[PDB]
């Protein structure tokens, strides 16, 4: 996720 | 792997502290990874 | 399990255990650098942190819930770094930053070196709130090290  | 976390103590200030390091006036680059590099 | 404090990062496998950072325990969040856990779930005790918010490009990331660090340096104070380094106890340094000049700004930057495990221990203002993290910065030509003050926003 780079959770979103 | 097992990673895990240990206390290791109370965030508190400390009053009359060791002063030391200079104060650098650096010109950096920010990548999309989180990479902070010189600009030369 | 997540009482309020500064914490070791540590990993073990069969053997011994090593360092790898420190983080922040705060209003039941905890509180690192991306590149200390890379964003994997972390143990304490007996029980499981589950990564929730994080973001690689300002290297941090926070469990169980979002990011609580709200307090900013205030461009002109000295501030102090609380130290962890491995395999020893918590140590206060005070310095002046220096400063990141960035095309989107200044962020203020502390010229102390440590060992890589001590990626996540806190910069303090006076209040001793936490300010940022330190581990996230450049090798200036010397070999010397400056670490941003890396701080997350508090949605």
């Amino acid at each position: 996720k780079g959770k979103w | 792997v097992d990673m895990y976390i240990e206390r290791a103590g109370d965030i508190t200030w400390e009053k009359d502290a060791e002063v030391t390091g200079n104060s650098p006036r650096l010109d950096v680059a920010l990548d999309e990874s989180g990479d902070f590099s010189l600009v030369e | 399990e997540t009482t309020d404090g500064v914490y070791r990062v540590m990993t073990r496998r069969l053997l011994g255990s090593t360092q790898v950072g420190v983080g922040v325990m705060q209003e039941g969040v905890f509180h690192t650098m991306w590149h200390v856990t890379k964003g994997a779930a972390l143990r304490s005790g007996e029980g499981r942190l589950d990564p929730y918010w994080g973001d690689v490009k300002q290297d941090l990331v926070s469990y169980c819930g979002p990011w609580k660090l709200d307090a900013a340096w205030d461009g002109l104070s000295e501030v102090q770094l609380l130290a962890v380094p491995p395999g020893e106890r918590a140590k206060n340094i005070q310095t002046l930053p220096g400063i990141f000049k960035t095309k989107d700004g200044d962020i203020g930057a502390v010229a102390l070196d440590y060992p890589a495990g001590t990626s996540g221990s806190p910069i303090l203002d006076k209040c001793g709130r936490v300010i940022g993290l330190y581990g996230n910065g450049v090798v200036i030509k010397n070999g010397s090290y400056v670490s941003a003050i890396t701080q997350g926003k508090r949605e």
